[PDB]
DNA sequence: GCTCTAGCAAAACGACTTGCACAACGA
DNA sequence: GTGCAAGTCGTTTTGCTAGAGCTACATGTTCACTGC
């Protein structure tokens, strides 16, 4: 022992520092001592020190273990005033001096920049045609064009380049200012011979930048979609497009050739034009190692993506904006677009490339920093300290947990599962979570949500209060996505002028509730034209249906992915009751979080009960994306491992993951763990289970029990209630009946929802007692079977804060084959040899928690591993993980064939008043409106516009 | 003044920085790096006369006049990747570490000489390679099976095994006729050596990594040791004024090569057992970076290094 | 051979003796440096010191 | 700011260079408006950061990617301190880095052993100075106008009689010599000419008028741009032609020698007579420098004795 | 807990003069005059044995007591090697304040007195005492390098010779005054053979600090020192200074004189006589004499001996 | 842009002044 | 009388802000004598 002692306190401390060192060590300076010392004496002095410490004391000791070497023993008080080996800073400054806030980390902002300018200068350049320019002049009869414009203009551009061409040929030719020859134009493929050409991205036709320039403008207003959907053609996807992919037409040969036809030249006259192309080229080629690069660029998801979404955004932008003559030569004879109320010309064509190419150049630029200027929720209370109630102490542990993970999960990604039960007030701790991931030092941004069929203002109230919320902290956002056939009406509509950017980003029947600042917007200037999106932006957390994020990866036509993608990539993402999908509806799910992890946002599943075979392929889904994303942010080359995480009434846990393998058997332990100790603990509820053999639904159609011991679709739903109205109570029982379904609207869903919420010696005190599936998102409750999860969910709402099972389902009872098709995943090609219905005993997540004709649980297990898990299951084989292991995002292919709420289709519900055909807690549909309109400021109908909606079927 | 200041011998200055998000300055004459603290930017100092090295890694810069300064006291600056990754790779290009040897420092003029007088006919370049390999296997020895301090650390290694693995490959580097063997029996020696230390440290199965890729602590530490080693061999090439070019083993895969040549002498002599006795330890690469330094001073890698140099540039006459 | 130095100076001295002693070692403390060095590292560390004391 | 258009050598000052968006950026005082925007990026290019400059990590990597040498040197570029060292070209090396090796390197070794090319390597050196001396003291009359006015029969024939002897002598050791003698003779022209008086040329700084700290700081400008010449051309500073084989950094010195008493000697008298300040003399030094191509001379010379010496 | 240390382990042992020792902020300090200010330095009490007091200093009943608690032994003496007090038949050497407030084990006590009082059993311990002098002086003169390197070149011959003649000498030595006759010869002899192997020409040893020369002066010196460290071992033992074996019939509070000459022949006399040599000042003198002591773990060394003499003695 | 120099102000630091307690809690 | 603690108050140390310059000082060779 050698020891070498030094004290950095201050003030009071450092004169009690002196004291206590002074009586061990000879003085040496005026804050160090040097002696030796025994190992024992240099405990106790250590001991001294550290029982009475100020947070000012700061005194490092160190240790001379021979010649020519010393180490750091310990520290006692402020760590932070030392660094690791111990040493001291020379001095320090609250200037910034190190200025880490000029230079950002997107790797392929430049890259994605010069591949939007290119596809800008011809983006809209088919329209140059004179079949566009006689539809643009015409005010009478609207015809539907031989082929859309895009589609000229990608002939147009492969003419321009010649097929078999290398990268720097067409780019020296475009570059080179002097060339203006057309005699290029005989070598254009017309696409109207008898003859069809080759695709345009076949191996011979287009180089890889060509390529990938030409994707990008053939797909600015829909993604192409063919016939052809087997593996071996989507491996190489876009080079099969053809022109049947991107909305061809049948018409007469005269106008094909119009199509075909300049008389008034293309834009290679303008000076601008010419100019611009070149400088872009020549800049594309100055880049380092770009031509390389190309292939590898035309296959990456995240720069194609990126382009395409700040593409549109300007596109769409400044077909909005007036027209302006000082861009270009103002005598130019072609337009662009028709002024909608006034129907006339407004803008040149050579101003509207240029304009769209000027604006995506400042996208391009702003981008980086919205993550920078976007507002932030920050130093929330609720959030930060501790809870009370040991009920919820777990939520401390989770919290905890995050916080000691939170630098790794900021540079290499999170995947974290909620996997705790009903009732622990999961809310609050998916809120501390995500914010304890977030940087304490700007504050976080988040977004929670869930797979309702659509919200209501009431769900989104109730997270606002649990999460201790302002209006202008929290915005919810209510409804649900609108259907094709509106697109294709306003399309029909639009398509006469050829502006089909024009089409608003979120369908108008959707609305917002947020009371924040929106000129403080950083993208005012491109969405402050369509408040609500720059609303759903500016909101530091908003809550919705997963169905609203979902047109990030299905808006397979439109500009509705903007603003989810753009929320995707600057907030992070919560999924909850994520589980209760329909198999269908699942692989659409893995490719949201796929995205999620493309574009690096944070993950956090919740739910009460997650199958393995599920939480596996949601993973993969997220590695894969996460392994792209870092290509592109953060340092290079750093080796991907996510931080996976757990959470649980009974503990927390987090561990750093490279592949499935070791994630699963992660997984699988935490499971045998939850599911081990859930064992300890006592049983809370009992089930148990028909005189009906008649095929009349009404007759069969048509509680005491219960009360002597202690005290899945519309349709049925409401044939019952009206069969029990008629019945009536029995001797000695009042009943009052409560009904509350999918198909009340969303003004009345609320209210019910408001008044089940406050209802339910103190209790007879309330004033409405002294008086007197969807709800899977009491003393007892009767149920009918449909699958395990809805079995224990139900079976949650019991005693909460005893149930009777049907032993068959009526679907069953109707002899159907599949009974279960509608609520379970049985199908003709997956049945059951029966219908008829340990765990009854104790009613535990276990059975489908875990995965081990006659057993329900068994045929859902096979089904998720063979949909999402094998390469080759049963029946068709379009198995998820195409989804990323192809070019597949390309093309809208696979959002065809697994399709998201798929089926048959609602119309929301000009009058059809010939179509109509004439308790506790019910509501009076004119009553709540006319308070909510005075509350919400509009006028009666336009309120019920708003929230009257219902989705009939048709 | 520019002497005065190169007066600690290089073979014996006691430091070799590592640094990350920070910015490398000067400031009352002093040559600093700050680093963000949140509250304040703190100002560390940088004893360049003691120093062999910097290392910068992410979200680094350097200013001029630390180049002057640095350049003065005679100390290597290179720009590297993230804390064990290659500042650049791409398909099957890589670039480990950028190097700025000063140019105002002038150098002996012998052994230079001597290199380049050699360097230009592959037979005696052969034999050059040679003398490195024997070099190591001796280094190898002396290290793992003379030291107490590994071995009170809990490096008990398989004397016998060991003996004859490295008897067969000195056999094997005798009857090396041309480069393509010689590199085979490097990649044979190097991977019996990482079984040797793994199942002599309890570690279990083990497998090298490819091109910095590895997830397990061990492959990460070796990753990360391979650029201390790095370091310390451009220090020890620039100080005797060979380029760092005039590669003689692994040239015709990599830029400045003769680094990673000279490197092989201390990258498995020592480094090796370290990185997979801290992994033992649960360590954490501040941990592992620390000691490793430590095993390194003791052991004189450098002068080692140097005296290797000087060797095999005297026995080509 | 392993030292540590200590410095009482104060005012404009202060600054000169960090000035020197900081490229030789890191620092400990306010005032205090601790570092290993050769004998003739020291030597001209003292006539460094030596030739602009106050 | 292009240092050398024989080299694509540019020299940054009062910029910091930073990499935003991918793509290599410089912070300057003029923003857009810049002419570093105007840099070639490409294997060709080699930059020298300049006074008040600095450099990200990140950046070094996208010069690196493309394959970019840095240097960082003094006020105007004389004193070159850290570079990255060029690559060599051979068969046996072959790393895909896109570096430009240079082949300058083998070609010098290939006679650097054989004295009596050595030797023909020293003349030529030689020649070329002389060559340089006449050309800057006589054909150009700038000098002439800032008040160098000096006799020119007496320096023509004395030029021509070491050249003369040049052409003559065995070895080194009277090459050396000849030049010594020449040496004398011009310092005497340069003080009659300056009208400085007397003059004695001391050695290791130990002068103290002002003819002789200035001849030091010109002759420490003219070595840092030989430094330069050299680094670009990778051949090492040990293999000198005319100095010792023992000399310590003796080829910078052979190379600076084809600059001193062609353009810092002369600015050396003006300026002492004249009653400068040491940073005008350095201001005039480096505008001399700039006016007279030097540092692509030094590389042509360099290149030229290589082709020769075949 | 300030007595954590354990005695022998402890590091320094001071001498002061012209100063106040005093309490100050908790601290124990001493305060030198420095011209026209005064300066106080720091005490490490819990590191340090015993305090030694000189001429012209005082110490105040707040730092005597942190020094009681510390269990730190104090001593006042005369300056630089004079006794505290002396008539002409009279010496007190050093006057110690013992603390009282800790409580010293009780074995070594208890056999101490068990065999105090019998002259056999005295001179039994007396013979062990100077076997353990003679064993120390041998091995240190004999198997450290470190004093030949410091340049003790001494002839192996003559010292074996003195050192068996000395060793036979005590057996069979009847009667202490015998013996203590036998151990002023045994002094005699090392005083001549270290000066002639030391260069020092003829030298005559001076008495009770008469001396002039600085061999003399130094050795007087050190004398102290090897007093101080006797009686923290005494103290921390437990036994009384009184209980002395060979001269506590001159003496007050012999033992400590008796354990000391351990320390006195085989520590100072070289390095006393090296620095005479070098001609270095007193200060350095001493702050050899003490760095050797803590080179060689004397002060555990008596320890071990009295621990091994009760043992011996106890059958 | 980077660093050095000069002048300022805030804070930390150590010595002085005064009023007063008078200590230290197993066997 | 000795020492503690609360309050004062003169330095002394650090960092902040403008404003201004923009360095870094020999280098002819070979070989015999001198330290660890």
């Amino acid at each position: 022992m050698n020891i070498l002692l030094v004290s950095q306190c201050e003030k009071r401390a450092l004169s009690e520092t002196r004291r206590i060192l002074d009586q061990f060590a000879e003085r040496r300076g005026e804050r160090t001592w040097q002696t030796p010392i025994t190992q024992a004496g240099l405990d106790t002095l250590r001991r001294l020190l550290k029982k009475s410490a100020r947070r000012n004391t700061a005194v490092a000791c160190h240790w001379i273990r021979g010649r020519d070497h010393s180490e750091l023993l310990w520290i006692v008080g402020d760590a932070s005033r030392f660094n690791a080996q111990g040493a001291v800073p020379t001095n320090r400054t609250c200037r910034d001096i190190l200025r880490k806030e000029d230079e950002n980390d997107w790797h392929s902002a430049e890259d994605i920049r010069l591949l939007t300018v290119m596809a800008a200068l011809f983006h809209d350049i088919g329209k140059a045609s004179q079949a566009f320019q006689a539809k643009l002049r015409n005010r009478g009869k609207p015809m539907a064009d031989a082929y859309r414009h895009e589609w000229v203009s990608l002939r147009l551009f492969e003419a321009f380049v010649g097929p078999g061409s290398s990268d720097e040929d067409w780019l020296r030719r475009l570059a080179d200012k002097r060339e203006t020859g057309d005699a290029w134009l005989s070598q254009l493929a017309r696409d109207d011979r008898q003859s069809a050409p080759p695709g345009p991205f076949q191996k011979s036709r287009l180089p890889p930048l060509a390529q990938a320039v030409g994707w990008l403008i053939v797909s600015h207003h829909r993604l192409p979609n063919g016939d052809h959907r087997g593996s071996a053609s989507l491996a190489r996807l876009p080079a099969p497009i053809q022109s049947q992919w991107c909305g061809a037409r049948d018409a007469d040969a005269k106008e094909k050739a119009a199509c075909w036809q300049f008389p008034h030249g293309l834009p290679f006259a303008s000076a601008h034009w010419r100019a611009r192309t070149a400088l872009c080229a020549q800049s594309m080629l100055e880049r380092p190692g770009l031509l390389a690069r190309g292939p590898a660029l035309l296959h990456d998801s995240y720069v194609m993506h990126v382009s395409r979404l700040i593409l549109m955004l300007a596109d769409h932008h400044y077909s909005s904006l007036p027209a302006d003559s000082r861009l270009g030569d103002p005598n130019f004879p072609l337009h662009a677009n028709t002024d909608r109320d006034s129907g006339k010309l407004k803008q040149r064509l050579d101003e509207h490339l240029l304009g769209v190419a000027l604006h995506s150049r400042k996208l391009a630029g702003t981008l980086p920093r919205l993550e920078r200027q976007l507002p932030r929720l920050a130093r929330h209370k609720g959030f930060t300290r501790r809870v009370e109630q040991p009920r919820f102490r777990w939520q401390d542990k989770a919290y905890d947990c995050a916080m000691a993970c939170r630098e790794q999960a900021m540079e290499h990604g999170f995947f974290g599962l909620n996997l705790a039960s009903t009732g622990c007030g999961k809310t609050l701790a998916n809120g501390r979570i995500l914010y304890a991931l977030a940087d304490p030092q700007r504050g976080a941004r988040f977004s929670i949500a869930l797979g309702l069929r659509s919200l209501t203002l009431q769900t989104g109230q109730a997270y606002r209060e649990r999460l201790g919320l302002g209006d202008d902290d929290l915005a919810i956002l209510v409804g649900g996505s609108a259907a094709r056939e509106l697109f294709e009406k306003q399309q029909e509509r639009l398509e006469r002028s050829g502006s089909e950017s024009a089409q608003e980003l979120l369908a108008e029947n959707s609305h917002v509730h947020f009371a924040g600042t929106l000129e403080d917007g950083p993208l005012r200037e491109w969405l402050g034209r369509n408040s609500a999106g720059n609303r759903l932006l500016q909101a530091p957390i908003l809550a919705c249906t997963i169905d609203h994020l979902m047109p990030a990866s299905e808006s397979l036509r439109g500009g509705h992915q903007i603003a989810p993608l753009l929320r995707l990539m600057t907030s992070d993402l919560v999924l909850d009751e994520v589980d209760d999908f329909d198999i269908d509806d699942l692989p659409a799910l893995s490719r949201l979080v796929h995205w999620a992890g493309l574009f690096g946002s944070r993950v956090l599943l919740s739910s009460a009960t997650l199958p393995p075979a599920l939480v596996q392929g949601l993973f993969e889904a997220y590695r894969s994306g996460r392994e792209i994303f870092q290509r592109h942010r953060g340092a290079p080359g750093r080796a991907t491992e996510i931080r996976c995480a757990w959470f649980d009434e009974f503990s927390s846990q987090s561990s750093a993951h490279g592949a499935v393998t070791s994630f699963s058997e992660a997984h699988a332990t935490f499971v045998a763990q939850r599911l081990a100790k859930l064992e300890q603990l006592p049983p809370r509820r009992q089930a148990q289970l028909v005189h009906a053999a008649g095929e009349a639904r009404p007759a069969l159609c048509r509680m005491a029990d219960l009360h002597r011991c202690h005290h899945a679709n519309i349709e049925p739903l409401i044939e019952l209630a009206q069969a029990i109205l008629a019945q009536g109570a029995p001797e000695g029982l009042h009943v009052h009946l409560c009904v509350y379904h999918s198909r009340h609207p969303l003004l009345v869903r609320s209210a019910i929802e408001r008044q089940l919420d406050e209802l339910l010696a103190a209790l007879f005190a309330r004033p409405t007692l002294a008086k007197a599936p969807v709800a899977e998102v009491y003393d007892w409750a009767i149920v009918e079977p449909s699958s395990m999860r809805s079995i224990i969910q139900l079976a949650g709402r019991i005693r909460r804060h005893n149930l009777y099972l049907l032993s068959r389902n009526i679907r069953s009872l109707e002899g159907q084959n599949p009974a279960f098709q509608r609520p379970g995943f049985e199908t003709p090609d997956f049945p059951l040899d029966s219908h008829d219905l340990a765990l009854l005993a104790r009613i535990d997540a276990s059975p489908r928690i875990v995965e081990p004709r006659s057993r329900l649980v068994d045929l859902e297990h096979r089904r998720l591993r063979a949909l999402m898990l094998a390469d080759d299951p049963p029946s068709s084989l379009l198995g998820v993980p195409l989804w990323w292991q192809t070019p597949a995002s390309l093309s809208g292919a696979l959002q065809t064939s697994q399709p998201f709420r798929a089926g048959a289709k609602e119309r929301c519900y000009s009058n059809q008043d010939n179509l109509l055909r004439n308790t506790w807690g019910t509501v009076n549909y004119r009553e709540e409106l006319v308070a909510m309109a005075g509350r919400e400021d509009l006028d009666l109908r336009q309120c019920a516009m708003r929230y009257g909606e219902v989705r009939l079927r048709e | 003044s520019p002497s005065e200041l190169k007066t600690i011998l290089h073979s014996k200055r006691a430091n070799l920085y590592y640094l990350q998000h920070c910015r490398v300055l000067v400031n009352g004459g002093r040559v600093e790096y700050v680093t963000d603290e949140g509250r304040h930017s703190h100002y560390w100092n940088i004893p360049i006369a003691n120093t062999t090295s910097l290392l910068l890694g992410t979200g680094t810069s350097i200013t001029q006049a630390a180049m002057r300064e640095l350049a003065r006291a005679g100390v290597l600056v290179g720009f590297c990747g993230g804390g064990g990754t290659p500042l650049f790779s791409a398909n099957e290009v890589d670039v480990e570490v950028s190097w700025l040897t000063p140019q105002s420092e002038y150098r002996p003029t012998e052994y230079l000489q001597r290199w380049v007088g050699f360097w230009f006919d592959e037979e005696k370049r052969l034999v050059a390679a040679r003398h490195f390999q024997r070099a190591r296997l001796e280094r190898i020895r002396h290290s793992w099976l003379e030291d107490r301090v590994l071995r009170d650390a809990g490096f008990a290694v398989d004397a016998t095994a060991l003996a004859v693995a490295v008897e067969d490959s000195a056999r094997a580097l005798e009857q090396a006729p041309n480069h393509e063997h010689l590199l085979t029996e490097e990649a044979r020696l190097s991977k019996r050596l990482f079984k040797l230390a793994a199942q002599a440290t309890r570690y279990g199965e083990f497998v090298r990594a490819k091109r910095g890729s590895g997830g397990d602590p061990a492959n990460r530490f070796l990753d990360h040791g391979n650029y201390l080693a790095y370091g310390l061999a451009a220090t020890a090439t620039w100080v005797l004024g060979i380029p760092h070019g005039l590669a003689v083993l692994h040239g015709k895969t990599r830029r400045g090569g003769l680094v990673f040549d000279v490197a092989d002498l201390i990258k498995d002599s020592l480094i090796l057992p370290q990185a997979f006795l801290s992994a033992m330890r649960g360590d954490e690469e501040q941990d592992f970076r620390q000691a490793c330094l430590d095993n390194l001073s003791r052991a004189q890698a450098l002068d080692f290094m140097i005296d290797t140099l000087k060797d095999v540039a005297q026995r080509s006459t």
